[PDB]
This record gives structure tokens, C-alpha cells and sequence, in this order.
């Protein structure tokens, strides 16, 4: 258990330190890899994001869309993810795709 | 008879209390009164300057 | 440098932190502790009054919940399972997370320390009481005695009774004089009256 | 002209407010010739006996 | 046991009448009123002039202020639990002993968080045997504790840069400069991450030296058997279920 | 005593005052009595007071002041006259009403007749000496023993030595002055300042 | 000059609300000593008898 | 203050009510205390 | 006295503009001029 625990405790300590909720680390830490590891290219961008969401008054998708990454496909998926935001807000006549 | 002489005492006991507590609610209605007459003169010389 | 109302060289130095940390980048322009003590002292130098107090209570606030964290995870006197903030406020016997907002004297605190180690002392929530001591006399009045206005009024009655003395009623009454009492309850008492 | 008639409205204001304070005046000074006399003797009596 | 609580009671009531006796506030015409008993002379030797002594109302010295109230309460208090055991309240605070009970002790008026913080850098300085530098400096790369690292002086510079203007919108209409300010120090004056605090971000983590990481980043007694519980995290970080 | 104190009472709480003054100096009164025309040679009117007699043993055992005065009547005493000197105030905050001038010269007797009667106040004088003990020292047990110990001898003996009880034990507290008093006084003194 | 009345009209009807505030703070204190006196030593002996 | 307005008679009224008010209430020594129980001093209630 | 008056400063003030030194002990019951000049608060250690 020893590697997870250090891996969660990384991201726990961010996210703490940081207002990050855990959908939004997992949504950045995707779109820099899918290995879900960190390193210098995912906190910058978890700066540049707070940074524009301070400055241009947007929520976390719209600065994490902002800095290089994609719109999410899979969000929290409890709600509506970022790309149904999108496009699905009602479908136009059928489902997306 | 010592029953219905206590009743006695007690409803005029009563009634005398109730009679003092219309005299707070006449003192303080007059208060009132006069308090709005003097706020009103007041606005007599604001209107007349 | 106008925009922080602050010096050009504490900027240039600001800037000057190339924060990559042993590479990455340049290198790690980090300073020192006293280095940074010092930027930090001439950095904040420039600011007013009630900003400095509220400097001092965001500071204050954040050392406090830093010292309870390093107590929680260093010291563990044992004989004592804490393991949370509000257990070191029970142990330590004051508040370690209010805001700063509060202010209080000395004594006020000391009192309500020790009404608070009296309160968990009584209420066997403590192991190993001195049960013996539990019952002395000054324990059975408790009730009266957990605030300091109710031992006042206590105490202050047997020197000053006069304060809380009151012919109008007592106990001890005769319900003959209490019947000249309700006798003499109109509203308006005229001399034939009393008599 | 026009401000000759703009006087005239404060000066009717005036005089509205004034009867206002007469009224107000009457109602203090019946309170307080209400409150004054507090309980007169009929009360007194059914007390009494 | 009865023989001593009328004796209380009896000392109570003398000491009462003796001071309502000499009570300067009651002249008073009616001090024409009152005597001078025998037992009064002898009190007034035993214990000199305190008979004649008395305090305002809002004095240290008032048998009822609080003060006295405090010492009747610490008084009894002293005994409820035996020395030994750690609830002895000589143990858990051993500064209380000696609290003096002055004037400007109960007038003057500091934060609860000030005590609260002297008495905690009380403890900590007793077991460590150093002073508030050497602690803030190791707080400054402590590393196993949730809040730990702590830079104190890098957050006052945070917190002040965020009171002057947040998001340093100023700072952008000087593009010049930002030739020479990059991302990272903005990051570090925008959010919390100390120089630690990105050590242990960009630190990389395989089971090499994982063990060693693992005891660079928590406590001895903490270990994955301890991490594996879910009610464990929650309260290791003070979060919710839920949350986690 | 009982009985003249209830029909004043009752007579002060109706806003009446000249017979209720007439009733209170069947008790007290502080121009003296007359009895066979002539000026009386005792000052109370109660002659349990002027023997200062007490009725009761235990007064403790509830908590009454009633208890603790009837154990010592001279309490009773300064009551009555802490009664008396009220209806004096409430005379003038009466004679103070109509903001007459007459009116306004009768509520100044009736201020100076209560501030001949009340005396001079005194003043704190221990607070400046009392030495400032640590909480355990103050709380050692063997002060307050010495303390009870000292109290229970003057009680049953009176013994005359010790004649210095070496005040280094400075570890005890002093009387504090009647709140009410002072707040008498304090109001006599911002209704006079008003006044003037 | 005019304007100078205009701040003397503004004076004069902040001193009017000032003495209204005093009648209504009248009021208030009244009414609070009036609740919180409650029920007075006579319904309490009306109710024991 | 002198914002206080009277007569002569007004304070000859004041100044000898309160000499009598002294002397009756024994405040003052050496009182003639045969010439105290007067009639009018009986009333003094209502004659005050 | 004179520039407390014109200038619409507490004593303090004009006691140091006279040409005397800041009072580094007033009442000491309260903050001392010096303490109030320096020492509201102190900036992150005592004052020397």
C-alpha cells in the first residue's frame, strides 16, 4: 500500500493547500497523461488555470479547456460532464455524438 | 364559606391589577402622544425656515 | 516598484527567485532563512496600521493551527488519547482554534480552564478520578457554584444580606400576616384603609 | 409668477401641519387628563365594599 | 464531621458581623447606632488595621471579585486527581501555579489565540530544548505533519502581495518586467507552495527508495497498515468520508 | 417590626409617600420620638434592635437572609434605614417632574436632607498596600488554616496574644464596600451635578 | 445664500429625526422594563389565594 | 449657575427650611431640645 | 497647548513637536507614545 499512499498523499496535500477539488486534480492530471503521475508540466498547469480563473472570472473547466488541455468527456459523471455542458444542453433533435 | 370569601379577595386583587395595567397603557400611549406633538413642532420650523 | 509601494531592489530580488528548486530551469535561487526573514521584513515594512493588525491575526491564526497539527503528530504524553484539536482543548484546558476576533483577560481564561477540568472531572468522563475528592462540600453546591455570578450572589448574601433582603416578601410567613398582606393590596391604600 | 404660487404652496403646507399639531395636541392633553385622574370613586367603591 | 462544618459556619458569621461593624460607608447618622463590642478591639489587635481596611466594588482585592473567586477554585481543584497521573493539573499546566493575581492581570486584554500560542511554543521549546527560530526553521522543511512545511515569512509576503492587489493585474501592464518574473514565482505568490511544499509535489515516487520517501513524508508510527483505513485518512486530514 | 415594614412597603410601591413616612417612624424615625411631651431617650423605635438580640442559632443551614439577619439583628437595622432613605429619593425624582421652579427648590431640599443623612462616603484605601500573591501561595492551605484557626480562637476565647500576626502571610482578602451604597451615592451626586 | 438654507433645511430635519428617535427609544425602554417586570407580586397572590 | 432665577423670598424660604430640617434631625449639636417639640414642629410633615 | 489648539492635536503630538523627545514612558499602564509610534503592532519580534 505504500506507493498509492504516496501518490494520494501528494494529491491530497495540493489539492489542501490549493482549493482544488478532486474531480478537477483528476481532470488535469488526465489531460497532462493518463499515467496520473506529477510533475512539473501539471502544476504549471494547475497555476496557469487558477491564474485565468482569478483574472477572467470562469470556472475550473473553462481555464482547464484555456491552457492547452481538452474538454473533458467524463467529469464527475454524478451531473452533467463538461463536454454534455457543451453540447447537450439540450441535444439538438437526437443523442450526441 | 372560607372557599368563597378567598375567591372574593382573589377576583378584587385581580381587577385592581388589571385596572393598573390599563394605567401603564394609558401612561405610555400619552408618551407617545406627546412624543409625535413635539416631533411635529419640530418639523413646523423646519417647514417654516 | 510604485505598485507595491516598496523598493526596485526587494523586486528585482522577488523576481530574482527563480523558483525551480535544483533545476528545470536556471537554477535554484531559493534564499536562505535569514535571507528570506529579511526580504520579508523590508517587503511588509510599507504597510498601515489596521492592515498590520490584520497581518498579525491571519499570522497568529495560522501558527496556531500549525503548532496544534505538530503537537497532535510529536508529543503524545501518554496517559491521554488525543487525537484531534478539541482533544488538546480539553487537555491543555483552552480553546486552540477560535478566532482572533476574541479577546479576553488572564483571568477569564484561568477560570474558564478550570471550570471546564471541573466540569470533566465530575462527569467520570476522566479515567482514574479521585473519587474520594469528588464529594467534598464545594462539589455538592456545583449547581450554584459553576458560575462566578451565582457564587457572588451566594457569598455576597451571608456579609450583605441587605441587598438581598426583601420585606415585601420571606419565608417563614405566618398566612395571618400574609392575609393582612392581601388586605392591604388595592390599588389605592387610604388611611382608614390601613388602619 | 410662477414662484409667487410655489410660496403660496409652502405657505398652505404651513398651515395644513398647523392644524395637524392642533389635533395631535388635543389628543395628548385628553390622555393625559385621562391618565391623571387615574381610578375615580365608582371603582374606589366596588373595591371597597 | 458536623463539628467542623459549625465551625465553619460559626467563623463565617463572625468574620460577617466583626466587618458590618467597622463598615466606614454606614456614618451615617446612624452610626450613632452602633457600638464597639470587646470582640471587636481583639480583632481589631489580631489582624491591625485590615477591620478597617476595605476595597471598591471592581478590585483585585474584593473577596467576591474574581480573583478570589479563582483561588477558592483553584483551591479546591488542586487535589482531583492523584500527582502521578498525567490529568494532575500541576502536569497538564504547570504554568497556572504561578499565575499571579495583580490588577493588570485581570484588566488588560490580549486574544485567547496569543496564550494559545505562547503556551503551545511552551511545550514544544520544553521537549526540543531550542528556541522559536530554530523551530520556525524546522518547520520551515518539516515534512511530516498535514500542514507542515510552514514558511512563515513566505506567507506573510503572500498574504501581503494578495492585500496590495490580487492577481498582480497591475504587474501584467508591465510586460517588461516579466521578461524577467516566469510562471513559477507567480504560481508561488498566487497559491500555497512553499520551496518544500514543491519538493515534495515534484518528487518522484518508485519503490526504490520508496520506504525511505514514505519516512521523509509521515512519522515513524504512521504506516501503510495505518493508511489502509478509510476512517484513518478522513481524520489523518480532517476530511470527510464523503470527500475521500 | 414585621407589620410597620409591610404598610410601608406597600404605601411606597403606590407612589404614596407622607403617610407612609408617618407609618415608617412608628419603627424609626430620625428626628426622634416624642412620648409624653418630652424628647425620647432611646434611638430606635424597636426596642429589639436597641437590645440587638438575636432569634436564630443555625442560620446557615438554608439560604435565606432572613436566616442570616435575624441572627444579627443590627442587619435589620441598616435595612430599615436603606428603606427610609429610598422613599427620600423617590420624592424628588416626583418633586423633579413638573420642571417647576418651587417644585424644582423643594427637590433640592429633599437631596440635601438625604445628603445630610447619608453622611460622607469613604473612599478604597487597600488596594494601593495589598501585596499581589502568586495563585498558590494564595491558595496554600496552611494560610487558610492559620486564618480559620485564628477566627475560631477570637470566637470562643478572645485571647489577647498574637498581638502581630507577622502580615507576611499576606494571602487573604478584604471586605468589599455595599454595591448598593456607593450606587446611592453615585446617584445623588449626578443628580446634584444636574442640579447645579 | 440660498443653497446655505438648503444645508439649514437638512439641519433642521435631522434634529427632527433625532427627537423622534428619542420618543421611540422612550417607548422601547418602557416596553422592555414592562415585559421583562412581567407578572408582579399581586397576580401571584391572586393565584395562590 | 447663575442660569438659576429667584427671589429673596424664595431663598429665605430654602435657607430656613433647611436650618430647621438640621436642627430636628439631631444632626446639629447642641440642639435646644425643649423648643423642638413645638406644635408647629409636630406637623412638620405637612409643614415642611 | 498653543498647537494642540490651532493644529487639532492630542497633547502628545505638540509635547514632541516642542523640541522634547518622544516619551518612551507615559502612564506604562498603557501603550507609552514611543510604543504607540512603533509597537502597534511590533512588526514580527519585540521592538528595540
Amino acid at each position: 500500500l505504500t506507493i498509492f499512499a504516496l501518490k494520494l498523499n501528494k494529491a491530497i496535500r495540493l489539492c489542501l493547500t490549493s482549493g482544488l477539488s478532486p474531480n478537477e486534480l483528476q481532470t488535469i492530471v488526465r489531460s497532462d497523461n493518463a499515467q496520473g503521475i506529477i510533475n512539473d508540466s501539471v502544476l504549471t498547469k494547475v497555476f496557469y488555470t487558477l491564474f485565468y480563473s482569478h483574472r477572467y472570472a470562469l470556472s475550473f473547466d473553462d481555464a482547464q479547456v484555456l491552457n492547452g488541455s481538452v474538454i473533458n468527456q467524463y467529469a464527475d459523471d454524478d451531473s452533467v460532464s463538461h463536454f454534455n455542458r457543451l453540447f447537450n444542453t439540450p441535444p439538438l433533435k437526437g443523442k450526441i455524438f | 364559606l372560607s372557599a368563597t370569601a378567598s375567591q372574593y379577595s382573589a377576583d378584587k386583587i385581580s381587577r385592581s391589577e388589571a385596572y393598573r395595567r390599563r394605567r401603564q397603557e394609558w401612561e405610555i400611549q400619552r408618551d407617545n402622544a406627546d412624543g409625535e406633538v413635539k416631533q411635529m413642532d419640530a418639523q413646523l420650523e423646519s417647514l417654516k425656515i | 516598484a510604485s505598485a507595491l509601494h516598496t523598493m526596485p531592489s526587494v523586486i528585482r530580488t522577488l523576481v530574482n527567485i527563480r523558483y525551480v528548486t535544483a533545476l528545470n530551469k536556471a537554477e535554484s535561487n531559493l534564499p536562505s532563512w535569514d535571507e528570506w526573514q529579511t526580504l520579508a521584513e523590508n517587503m511588509e515594512a510599507g504597510l498601515s496600521t489596521q492592515q498590520a493588525q490584520t497581518l498579525a491575526d491571519y499570522t497568529a491564526e495560522r501558527l496556531s493551527s500549525v503548532l496544534c497539527n505538530w503537537f497532535l503528530a510529536n508529543i503524545q504524553p501518554e496517559g491521554v488519547s488525543l487525537h484531534s484539536r478539541d482533544d488538546l482543548y480539553s487537555y491543555f484546558l483552552i480553546d486552540n482554534q477560535v478566532s482572533s476576533a476574541i479577546k479576553t483577560t488572564r483571568l477569564a481564561e484561568a477560570i474558564a480552564g478550570i471550570q471546564l477540568y471541573i466540569n470533566r472531572a465530575l462527569n467520570r468522563i476522566e479515567p482514574n478520578a479521585r473519587a474520594d475528592v469528588s464529594t467534598r462540600q464545594f462539589f455538592t453546591d456545583w449547581t450554584v457554584n459553576n458560575r462566578y455570578s451565582t457564587w457572588g450572589g451566594v457569598s455576597r448574601l451571608v456579609y450583605y444580606p441587605e441587598n438581598y433582603i426583601d420585606p415585601t416578601q420571606r419565608i417563614g410567613q405566618t398566612r395571618m400576616m400574609d392575609e393582612l398582606l392581601e388586605n392591604i393590596s388595592q390599588s389605592k391604600l387610604s388611611r382608614d384603609t390601613v388602619e | 409668477r410662477i414662484q409667487q404660487r410655489t410660496v403660496d404652496e409652502v405657505d398652505a403646507d404651513i398651515a395644513v401641519l398647523a392644524e395637524s399639531r392642533r389635533s395631535a395636541q388635543n389628543r395628548l392633553e385628553k390622555y393625559q387628563q385621562l391618565y391623571d385622574e387615574d381610578i375615580n370613586h365608582g371603582e374606589q367603591r366596588a373595591m371597597s365594599l | 464531621y458536623h463539628e467542623t462544618i459549625e465551625q465553619k459556619k460559626n467563623n463565617r458569621l463572625l468574620e460577617a458581623r466583626i466587618f458590618t461593624r467597622a463598615n466606614p460607608q454606614l456614618s451615617g447618622a446612624i452610626r450613632l447606632g452602633i457600638e464597639r463590642d470587646s470582640v471587636s478591639r481583639s480583632y481589631d489587635e489580631m489582624f491591625g488595621a485590615r477591620s478597617s481596611s476595605f476595597v471598591k466594588p471592581g478590585s483585585v482585592a474584593s473577596m467576591f471579585s474574581p480573583a478570589g473567586y479563582l483561588t477558592e477554585l483553584y483551591r479546591e481543584a488542586k487535589d482531583l486527581h492523584f500527582s502521578s497521573s498525567a490529568y494532575h493539573l500541576d502536569n497538564r499546566r504547570p504554568d497556572l501555579a504561578d499565575l499571579t493575581l495583580s490588577q493588570s492581570n485581570m484588566d488588560t486584554e490580549i486574544s485567547t489565540l496569543t496564550l494559545s500560542n505562547e503556551l503551545l511554543l511552551e511545550h514544544i521549546t520544553r521537549k526540543t530544548g531550542g528556541d522559536s527560530d530554530a523551530l520556525m526553521e524546522s518547520l520551515s522543511t518539516y515534512r511530516q505533519a498535514i500542514d507542515t512545511p510552514y514558511h512563515q515569512p513566505y506567507e506573510t509576503i503572500r498574504q501581503v502581495i494578495m492585500t496590495h492587489d490580487s492577481t498582480l493585474s497591475a504587474l501584467s501592464r508591465n510586460p517588461e518586467v516579466m521578461g524577467q518574473a516566469e510562471g513559477a514565482s507567480l504560481l508561488a505568490i498566487l497559491a500555497n507552495i512553499s520551496p518544500e511544499l514543491y519538493n515534495i509535489l515534484t518528487e518522484e515516487i518508485t519503490e526504490k527508495n520508496a520506504d525511505a520517501l514514505f519516512a521523509q513524508n509521515f512519522s515513524e508510527n504512521i504506516t501503510p497498515e495505518n493508511f489502509a483505513s478509510q476512517s484513518w485518512i478522513a481524520k489523518y486530514y480532517g476530511l470527510e468520508l464523503s470527500e475521500v | 417590626y414585621y407589620t410597620p415594614m409591610m404598610c410601608f412597603q406597600r404605601l411606597l410601591q403606590e407612589k404614596q409617600f407622607d403617610e407612609a413616612t408617618q407609618w415608617i417612624n412608628y419603627v424609626y424615625n430620625p428626628a426622634g420620638y416624642i412620648v409624653n411631651g418630652e424628647i425620647a431617650p432611646w434611638i430606635w423605635n424597636c426596642r429589639p434592635l436597641e437590645e440587638t438580640t438575636s432569634w436564630n442559632a443555625n442560620p446557615l443551614d438554608a439560604i435565606d437572609p432572613d436566616a442570616v439577619a435575624q441572627n444579627d439583628p443590627m442587619h435589620y437595622k441598616i435595612a430599615t434605614f436603606m428603606r427610609l432613605l429610598d422613599q427620600l429619593i423617590l420624592r424628588g425624582d416626583m418633586a423633579y417632574r413638573e420642571l417647576t421652579r418651587d417644585a424644582l427648590n423643594e427637590a433640592k431640599m429633599w437631596y440635601v436632607r438625604t445628603l445630610e443623612l447619608l453622611g460622607d462616603e469613604p473612599e478604597d484605601y487597600g488596594s494601593q498596600q495589598w501585596a499581589a500573591p502568586s495563585l498558590s501561595g494564595a491558595a496554600s492551605q496552611t494560610v487558610q488554616a492559620a486564618y480559620q484557626q485564628d477566627l475560631t480562637m477570637l470566637g470562643r476565647g478572645g485571647v489577647s496574644k498574637n498581638l502581630r500576626t507577622a502580615n507576611s502571610l499576606v494571602g487573604l482578602f478584604l471586605p468589599e464596600y455595599n454595591p448598593a451604597l456607593t450606587d446611592y451615592w453615585q446617584t445623588l451626586r449626578l443628580r446634584l451635578f444636574n442640579l447645579r
